[PDB]
């Protein structure tokens, strides 16, 4: 317990250096982005002995240290539990930024703010750490919105880039959605368990988590791109490629995720609550893939299977295996990355170009790419001893071995098929082929940055399954007699999907004519979902805010109901109060009448 | 440089003060249609055609192409839920109906066919797991006091 | 003014080709589809009485505009690409440059020294081209928005400065 | 993106031009008017711009793209279009 | 060509299935070119003080006087005590704060009902 | 530690000494060893200035003590003296007891942690005991209003020793 | 080559 | 207290004889120094309201708000260096002695010790303001603006008047601290009611409260910068300081006619915040969001939870610094631009570097980034309102949304996109405005790191 | 799915129900049925804080999986036996539920019929 802890704290803390470098403006601008990477590379070196005895003993421990808040009956404080989750996930996440970083150095160079760049992923890095080492919701709390403020900023990269600041505005406008649900938990569990700290409320026994379950699962799902709260997450892919390499490739989208993984021990109790998730879980990864099946992009298509992947690790905490879900993030964080700044390589080399349509022929030109992005398209689908065998394969077996309504097996098949299929064809559009490119040959990959920062992505990408396994122990009851197919199924519905759209690669090559199907249309408006939420409910929210609300309720009514009625009425009678005439004959007969009236008529004197 | 003739007037009745309000508004003579006067105030103010900045030719050498405007030219009184950041009145290649109906349709199947999914609870035929030391009596947050009410099972 | 017969056309011809090269995708399936609407567009390039070619006309925009690509290939720098509008956070209009501390001016000597010649240039020219403007603009003001040429003595084109001190395209 | 200057774009273009079956190298000129120099139809001259439009990556405007007659302004637009001067 | 695209409020016919596209009539035709002219001498002038060096500052918008000035200014001098507007006043109005007047007393009543008896689920709530 | 096992309880540690018949020797036992002696080291004997300099200049600081004085039950209406009295004397009582739900909640959180995964069936016995603490708080202060006064929860004690009175003699029958 | 790259003055 | 009062009136003959450039300079760093004496009241004892005097007393809810009084009058004193230059001597001596008289009257409302004394120097910060608001203004409105908000706060004054010296007669005393030691439960009879009314909606009227708010559009969005930020800053939470104290006797009639005005303030927020998002004038937001802030702490008080009252203090505070920020922010874009429409100037952040942070963290604590203490006010607000009612919670989140909605509108359109090439008067920020902002930022920041000091006297 | 078949498109009743089944005595047709005993004590998984799901009787090879693991640091390419006893007690385990998951199957096949017998001899 002398390192670990200690150690983690250190790690936490070594990388707000930069920054605080960066602020006190003492530090050179220049070789700021490789002192970045140098602070990294050794925050993510100190980061792997936290796991050592944790391999050794498995101890866990939570660190609170500053006691912020006394709030009379619930104090507050700064604090980080560091369990199986939060140890192993650090060194992940710090592989996979000192790597993404790397490539983005020769990649986002030809920007004057490179270094204002570099410090922006920093200041993700802080924030996302922040989240995952938390003891309370509301430090994740601090976290989820310092990402989603980051990716307002780094989506928003060019500042004149208007598509950026529209994808920047949904960008939080959805993360927005998911702290509702978030704000109906916090204010749950400080009323019905008067607690924040994780420990506390697990161990209260809320055995009736009904609504915070739900304010949870509200959280995820802005989080982590669920239907209805989707199309943000493609449009972060508008910003620079290395950004759509960062915050939304494997990063912040499983933020989310995390929190299900997170509040476990009360997920499980409501059967209800954990069956909507893997619905919602499933239906992205149908929906997703489906638009990435009839698609003209690169890093739309993977940002697509992104969210259908984000649909499958709590598809399985809908089934109740929330460590399985997180070896399966660290193994889609891994080759998930891994094919983001190959496709950004190819981005570059082929001038910032993202449609397939203009791909081809690529193979032999761009041969450290070609391996990486082939490895990495299947390795999504994960065959054999590899990240995604150990993770997917037995994510499809868990739910098929397993209690759900008949529809939830069918979509992870459908995922399984539907994801391999153009897991295929992005290949083929992108190397296979024949170059569709402008007839200046500059494609090239020799840059050493390049090679290397994917390098260390291909020895994760493949071997990092296989050691995590074996150095993780298992959490559920073995899957042991089981009858067969289920479990073979996941293997094979990979390649009829690959063979489907194998040929229909080739259907390409074919010069028969093709029709503007329903279903080529219905993939490439994402079903329609952005063109008419993005448009319909929002003109009307918008629209009915100045008709009525502005003008009609508040400028035509409010200033109507109360200041000029009653000055009008001063306005209309003092007039005739003020209009006499002078005539002494009228006002001494006024005198006559109040005089007269003053008595007898009114009785003041009775 | 500012007057009331130039100024907007009130909801404009005979055609030669449609005519005024023409020339300050910088149209021509057809082209000012104001509002309907139902009495929600826009009086003066053209109906101008219902249309977004995105729809705007980004050819077209426009005097504010951040937001494809143009000096001098008349604007639209709602054109601030109409520009290319906000909501957007371009064209889309399938029919709006059309494709209104295809997501009234799929996200109401959806939900349709998880729902007999639901009715029907796949499982596969597999007993239950009856944990020992009745299904861990204590162990799960049993009464200490109280003895259990034994789930002793034998072997099959 | 109005878009003539044959230029309409010619609109309508040039995104429904891209349209077709964004559905063939390969270049030899989009040569052999381009060539045959080629001759499709040239089956009836006889028109004689204008009525027909307004029907023509709607036959033809009619399948061009149900010919668009579900998502058609929109380059980079495309109005709507990836990159297009991207370094319009990098351009800053040549007036900042004279709202510099005079420490950057003078560590910057020979670009200001030709700025203000350029400076000086915006001036006379201004002069000259606003009494070059006001009479070559016959009455009635400019019937349209084409500018009147530098075709007297030693004169500049007029309102050249915004176009020639255009933020260039690559700002960096 | 290498400093791309207009020598290299001035090259392709008309190399382009001349591989341009319908505009063939012995009667390819630098101010080569394809209505009267080349004699080509209203089709081929957006066949024309268009080759350059995948042969070159940048866009041209419709517009623009009916008045750019010659080469040798080929040339010059594109010259205008990045601002190259060497 | 084929079943063609209805026309939306949020989506508008395009500038290909417009009839006015192929229905070019000669005064219609005609109409552009005056509007043209205006543009022009609206672009110069525009033009005559954005590329005027001795101009400095910032030149009036017309129009966005003018939308300001209606937006703010010109609605209640406009403004008729129309019974349409009325009754949108009304909807828009008292309709509102009744309906969550009435969710809330609800809520609350219901709420209510069960503290003074203890049916409720409080006793792990000490803060307030 | 300089509080005790009375007021925070912590359980007994016990170390399960290892045994790595594995032919590869641990990397973590001198990887912490290396971690000892050579940041442990420094600071250690820099404490050691720390601790030796206030043992040069030791100054001294007491607790506040508190009289205690007559209750809002026996103190007079309408008369300010007495009844401010014990007005500031509910308000500490009312400190006090916030921090004894805050220590019980920490000795409750602790035992949490300690059994780790067995913390279900081995932290009921400090669950019980904050249960019992808490509900003794909720007819104690909980419930008065952001003005709470000693007056106001007098007659929140009177309401519910009322309401019992009346209970027991229903009980009674 | 390089080329010129305009800013605000940043010295304020 | 005294030791504030006496030198604040010192201010009045150092700045009326000193000379003609040094009125600047002497008055903000001798207000800076009364900022810094003022600093020392944080200190609060356990529930014992500092009593230094019979007629003054302080406690932890006075003291943040007297600590903003003081640390606010040098930033309006730097602000109104801009547009004040040009001005005779004998009139800008005036305009300090506005801003003097108005702090002045401030701290004796907050450290008064009856509510009678409360309400004379409350009501007597109408006079300072409605000169700076028509005297200095910019537009014809500007007349219309002062009687609008002259009118608007005394027709609720006036009755709270009448029900006070009521109070004297029946409870023999209008001591706060007799009030609440000798509170007694208020009847349901029918004149209570208007007894409770007649102590309230002089609170609120000032507060803003929906409906009761078009003074706050016509006269924030229309002041002098100067007077806009004190208008926003403290005067509206001169209703929320009084509701506080006015409440500890008004019970348990909150119970029953928090109602109307309850859920005529949770559609409001939520309907004011719409406003918000679709306005054209700049200044015209801010003072929109004034008040959609000001609604959550309308259901903070009158909810009567120990922790509303701590989130109300808190919302208080932030509020008061953010509010200040954006209509110094606003203008300076007003000064340079000569208008305050929206999208007139949007595309800064290229010319406009340090002010596009100033932007972007001042609309983050508009967004209220966490642990910034708009959220640990409004979080406190949300559980006590959860705690009342669990049906709350769709509501103020749905508005904080619409609140995050605007609250990047204008850093997009003001900063994101690219400059207007007509303007050419974008000149180099002067570091006046541009530390102007920094004095406003750090102390949220510093706050953040030790807010125990600023949840009132139920901390 | 075969026996989901036989209950959705088939009979519900003879198909065993995951969430009521068994609803047999267990001792009914097997005269003195032995007890599935316990290999690990409660102190063994108190002890070794093993999780409730995996608290099963298997939890006895379990803890013996983590202990050459604890001492198998550094390498993880030993402990092989360790689960080879494990997921086939496992695997023995699932046959066991299976095999009472057959047994409510038989048993509800069983009684309906032989009540079907009843029906057609009255
Ligand atoms: C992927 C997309 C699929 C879907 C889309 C596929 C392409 C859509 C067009 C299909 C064929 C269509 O008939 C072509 C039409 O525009 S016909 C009507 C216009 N024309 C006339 O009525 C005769 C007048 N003639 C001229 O205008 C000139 O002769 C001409 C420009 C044609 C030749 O050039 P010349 O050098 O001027
Ligand atoms: C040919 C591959 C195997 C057959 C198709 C997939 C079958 C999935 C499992 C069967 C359905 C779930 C219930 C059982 O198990």
């Amino acid at each position: 317990m002398n390192p670990f802890a200690s150690l983690t704290l250190t790690t936490l803390i070594i990388l707000t250096i930069p920054i605080m470098m960066s602020n006190s403006n003492i530090y050179k601008t220049n070789l700021y982005p490789n002192y970045v990477k140098t602070t990294v590379s050794y925050a993510f070196t100190l980061s792997l002995v936290p796991l050592l005895m944790f391999m050794h003993t498995g101890q866990e421990m939570i660190i609170s240290n500053w006691h912020w808040m006394t709030l009379q009956t619930v104090e507050l404080s700064l604090s980080f539990k560091m369990d199986y989750f939060s140890v192993m996930f650090i060194p992940v996440a710090l592989f996979v930024t000192w790597s993404i970083m790397e490539f983005s150095m020769w990649y986002m160079h030809s920007d004057p703010f490179i270094n204002r760049f570099f410090k922006y992923l920093v200041l993700f890095l802080i924030t996302m750490m922040i989240l995952v080492t938390a003891n309370n919701l509301f430090q994740l709390f601090i976290g989820w919105e310092g990402v989603g403020i980051m990716s307002f900023l780094l989506i928003g990269w060019w500042h004149g880039r208007t598509d950026a600041n529209t994808a920047a505005l949904q960008a939080i406008l959805y993360n927005r959605i998911g702290d509702i649900g978030f704000v109906l938990s916090m204010a749950w569990f400080l009323t019905h368990s008067n607690a924040w700290d994780l420990q506390q409320i697990f161990m209260l026994n809320n055995e009736c988590p009904n609504m915070p379950l739900i304010g949870l699962l509200l959280a995820a799902a802005g989080k982590s791109a669920q239907f209805g709260l989707h199309p943000w997450l493609p449009s972060a892919m508008e910003g620079p490629t290395p950004v759509s390499a960062l915050l939304h490739s494997s990063t912040m989208v499983v933020a989310g995720v995390f929190l299900l993984i997170r509040f476990y021990p009360l997920m499980e109790t409501n059967k209800l609550v954990q069956t909507m998730t893997l619905c919602l879980g499933a239906i992205t990864t149908l929906f997703t893939a489906l638009c990435a099946i009839t698609q003209n992009d690169i890093k739309k298509i993977v940002a697509f299977s992104t969210s259908s992947q984000l649909g499958l690790m709590m598809v399985t905490i809908g089934i109740n295996q929330p460590h399985l879900a997180f070896l399966h993030i660290c193994m889609h964080a891994f080759f998930k990355a891994m094919l983001f700044m190959c496709s950004g390589s190819i981005i570059h080399s082929l001038n910032d170009e993202q449609d397939i349509r203009k791909m081809g022929g690529l193979y032999k030109a761009m041969p450290f790419t070609t391996t990486a992005l082939i490895i990495g398209s299947l390795a999504l689908t994960g065959m054999p001893y590899l990240t995604g065998f150990y993770s997917k394969d037995l994510i499809i077996e868990a739910v098929n071995m397993s209690y759900t309504n008949a529809w939830a097996l069918l979509m992870t098949l459908i995922a399984t098929s539907l994801t391999a299929a153009y897991s295929t064809r992005i290949i083929f559009f992108a190397f296979l082929g024949k170059p569709r490119f402008p007839p200046l040959v500059l494609i090239n990959e020799n840059n050493p940055l390049l090679i290397n920062s994917i390098k260390r992505l291909l020895i994760g990408s493949i071997f990092a399954g296989f050691i995590i396994s074996n150095n993780i122990p298992p959490m559920t009851v073995p899957n042991t007699t089981m009858p067969l197919y289920m479990k073979m199924t996941a293997l094979i519905v990979t390649i009829m999907g690959f063979m489907l759209a194998l040929e229909l690669n080739n259907t390409t090559y074919y010069l028969k004519f093709k029709y503007p199907s329903q279903t080529y249309k219905f993939s490439n408006m994402l079903g329609y979902y952005p063109s008419i939420m993005h448009r319909l409910p929002t003109y009307h929210n918008l629209s009915m805010s100045q008709k009525s609300a502005s003008s009609l309720l508040d400028l035509i009514w409010l200033e109507t109901i109360l200041p000029k009625t009653t000055s009008f009425i001063q306005m209309k009678m003092s007039i005739m109060v003020s209009n006499q005439k002078g005539l002494i004959k009228l006002y001494f007969l006024s005198f006559l009448i109040t005089i007269m009236i003053s008595m007898t008529l009114f009785n003041y004197h009775e | 440089h500012v007057t009331k003739d130039m100024f907007p007037g009130p909801y404009p009745k005979t055609p030669e003060e449609r005519a005024a309000a023409a020339k300050k508004y910088n149209m021509r003579v057809e082209d000012y249609e104001p509002y309907p006067d139902d009495g929600m105030g826009y009086g003066d103010y053209p109906k101008l055609p219902d249309r977004s900045q995105q729809e705007r030719d980004p050819w077209y050498d426009w005097d504010h192409p951040d937001l494809r405007l143009n000096w001098g030219e008349p604007i639209h009184w709602d054109l601030d839920m109409y520009i290319r950041n906000r909501v957007d009145t371009s064209p889309t290649p399938v029919s709006w109906n059309t494709m209104c109906k295809h997501l009234s349709g799929f996200v109401a199947f959806m939900l349709f066919m998880f729902w007999v999914g639901e009715i029907y609870p796949s499982y596969q035929p597999v007993g239950p797991k009856q944990y020992p030391y009745n299904d861990l009596y204590l162990e799960r947050g049993g009464d200490p006091t109280k003895e259990p009410e034994p789930v002793v099972h034998y072997e099959i | 003014a109005y878009l003539t017969h044959q230029q309409k056309v010619l609109r309508l011809y040039k995104r429904a080709l891209r349209h077709l090269e964004s559905w063939c995708v390969h270049r030899d399936k989009y040569r052999y589809f381009a060539c045959l609407m080629r001759a499709r567009f040239d089956e009836h390039k006889n028109e004689k009485d204008m009525v027909k070619a307004t029907q023509l006309l709607r036959q033809a925009e009619e399948e061009f505009w149900y010919g668009q690509h579900p998502q058609p290939y929109i380059f980079p720098e495309s109005p709507g690409g990836t990159s297009y509008e991207r370094y319009e956070c990098y351009k800053v209009p040549e007036w900042c440059l004279d709202d510099w501390h005079p420490s950057e001016k003078a560590m910057y000597p020979d670009y200001f020294a030709k700025r203000e010649q350029w400076k000086r240039l915006r001036r006379e020219s201004w002069e000259r081209e606003v009494k070059q403007l006001q009479e070559e603009t016959p009455p009635g003001g400019p019937r349209t928005e084409a500018l009147p040429p530098a075709r007297k003595e030693g004169d500049l084109p007029p309102l050249w400065w915004h176009i020639v001190t255009r933020p260039r395209e690559r700002p960096m | 993106a290498p400093p791309l200057t207009l020598e290299a774009i001035k090259d392709r273009v008309l190399y382009v031009l001349k591989l341009y079956d319908k505009i063939d190298p012995e009667k390819l000129s630098v101010n080569s008017h394809f209505m009267k120099d080349l004699g080509l139809d209203s089709l081929d001259q957006v066949e024309i711009i268009m080759a350059m439009e995948d042969e070159f990556g940048f866009e041209i405007p419709d517009i623009d793209a009916e008045k750019l007659m010659c080469p040798q302004e080929i040339v010059d637009y594109i010259a205008d279009k990045k601002d190259v001067y060497e | 060509s084929f079943p063609k695209y209805k026309p939306s409020r949020l989506a508008t016919l395009p500038a290909t299935l417009d009839p006015a596209e192929y229905d070019i009539s000669p005064e219609t035709r005609k109409a552009q070119a005056e509007r043209l002219a205006i543009r022009s001498r609206l672009k110069r002038e525009y033009l005559l003080q954005y590329n005027d060096p001795n101009r400095l500052g910032v030149i009036e918008d017309p129009a966005l006087i003018r939308w300001t000035y209606a937006r703010s200014a010109n609605i209640y001098p406009n403004f008729r005590p129309t019974p349409k507007t009325s009754l949108l006043g009304a909807l828009f109005g008292i309709g509102p704060l009744f309906f969550w007047y009435y969710v809330f007393k609800t809520d609350r009543d219901k709420k209510e009902k069960l503290i003074q008896e203890g049916k409720l689920d409080q006793t792990f709530n000490i803060s307030y | 530690d300089s509080w005790d096992k009375d007021v925070y309880p912590e359980p007994p540690r016990r170390t399960p000494a290892p045994a790595p018949q594995t032919s590869l020797p641990n990397p973590v036992t001198y990887l912490t060893k290396i971690f000892d002696l050579l940041v442990d080291r420094p600071v250690t004997l820099a404490r050691e200035f720390i601790e030796q300099q206030h043992a040069k200049n030791r100054y001294y600081y007491y607790h506040r003590e508190f009289r205690r004085v007559p209750d809002i039950t026996e103190c007079e209406e309408k008369d300010i003296l007495c009844m401010f009295e014990a007005e500031m004397q509910w308000r500490r009582d009312y400190k006090v007891d916030q921090e004894i739900v805050n220590i019980i909640q920490e000795r409750l959180k602790a035992c949490q942690q300690r059994e780790g995964e067995s913390y279900r069936q081995n932290c009921a016995k400090e669950l019980e005991q904050f249960t019992q603490v808490s509900k003794a708080f909720q007819d104690r202060y909980s419930d008065l209003g952001a003005h709470y006064s000693a007056r106001k929860c007098l007659a929140k004690q009177k309401q519910r020793m009322l309401a019992e009175r009346k209970a027991a003699k229903e009980a009674a029958a | 080559k390089r080329l010129f790259i305009i800013k605000p003055s940043g010295f304020y | 207290m005294l030791k504030i009062i006496i030198p604040t009136t010192m201010l009045l003959p150092m700045t009326w004889m000193s000379k003609h450039n040094m009125i600047w300079i002497n008055a903000t760093v001798h207000s800076l120094l009364i900022s810094l004496i003022s600093l020392s009241l944080l200190n609060q004892l356990g529930e014992n309201s500092l009593n230094f005097s019979l007629t003054f007393f302080s406690d932890s809810l006075s003291a943040p708000l007297l600590v903003l009084t003081t640390w606010l009058l040098p930033l309006m004193l730097m602000a109104s260096q801009s547009h004040l230059s040009k001005e005779t001597t004998t009139r800008k001596k005036l305009y300090i002695t506005m801003l003097i008289l108005l702090q002045l009257f401030l701290i004796m409302t907050f450290t008064a010790t009856e509510l009678i004394l409360f309400y004379i120097l409350f009501e007597a910060t109408l006079v300072p303001t409605l000169i700076i608001i028509t005297r200095w203004g910019n537009q014809t409105e500007r007349l219309n603006a002062g009687l609008y908000f002259l009118f608007y706060t005394l027709a609720g004054s006036l009755p709270l008047l009448v029900a006070l010296v009521y109070i004297q007669n029946t409870t023999g005393s209008l001591n706060f601290l007799i009030i609440h030691y000798w509170s007694h439960p208020l009847s349901n009879s029918w004149s209570n009611i208007f007894m409770w009314l007649a102590c309230i909606m002089a609170f609120m009227v000032k507060m803003p409260l929906y409906g009761l708010h078009l003074w706050l559009p016509k006269a924030h969005v229309e002041a002098p910068i100067a007077g806009s930020m004190v208008l926003a800053a403290v005067l509206l939470k001169l209703g929320g300081y009084g509701m506080m104290r006015i409440t500890t006797i008004l019970n348990p009639l909150t119970n029953y006619m928090a109602y109307p005005f309850l859920m005529l303030s949770m559609w409001g927020m939520i309907m004011t915040s719409s406003i918000c998002l679709r306005q054209t004038d700049l200044k015209s937001l801010i003072a929109y969001s004034s008040v959609s802030h000001m609604a959550l702490v309308i259901v903070a008080i009158m909810i009567q939870t120990p922790w509303s009252f701590m989130g109300a203090t808190a919302l208080m505070i932030a509020h008061g610094l953010t509010s200040s920020m954006l209509f110094c922010l606003a203008n300076t874009n007003y000064e340079r631009v000569h208008s305050r429409t929206m999208i007139l100037a949007r595309g800064l952040q290229t010319l406009l570097p340090l002010m596009a942070t100033w932007w972007l963290m001042a609309s983050l604590t508009n967004l209220a980034l966490p642990p910034s203490i708009n959220l640990i006010g409004e979080l406190f607000i949300i559980t006590a309102s959860f705690s009342w009612s669990n049906i709350t919670i769709i509501l103020m989140g749905m508005n904080m949304m619409i609140t995050a909605l605007y609250s990047l509108y204008m850093l997009i359109t003001t900063q994101r996109g690219k400059y207007t090439h007509h303007i050419n008067n974008i000149k180099a920020s002067f570091t006046r405005e541009n530390a102007l902002m920094a004095l406003h930022i750090l102390p949220l920041l510093l706050l953040t790191l030790n807010p125990k000091m600023i949840l009132g006297p139920l901390y | 799915g075969a026996h989901l078949a036989r209950r959705y498109l088939g009979d519900a009743s003879k198909e065993p129900d995951p969430l009521r089944m068994p609803t047999f005595p267990p001792d009914y047709g097997f005269p003195e049925r032995k007890e599935r005993e316990m290999v690990a004590t409660q102190q063994e998984m108190n002890d070794a804080q093993l999780m409730l799901q995996q608290r099963d009787y298997c939890a006895h090879y379990l803890i013996q999986l983590l202990k050459c693991k604890r001492d198998s640091f550094p390498n993880f390419l030993a402990c092989k036996h360790e689960q080879h006893d494990w997921d086939y007690c496992e695997h023995l385990d699932y046959v066991k539920r299976m095999k009472e998951f057959e047994r409510e199957r038989r048993l509800l096949q069983r009684k309906k019929r032989r009540e079907q017998r009843e029906a057609e001899m009255a």
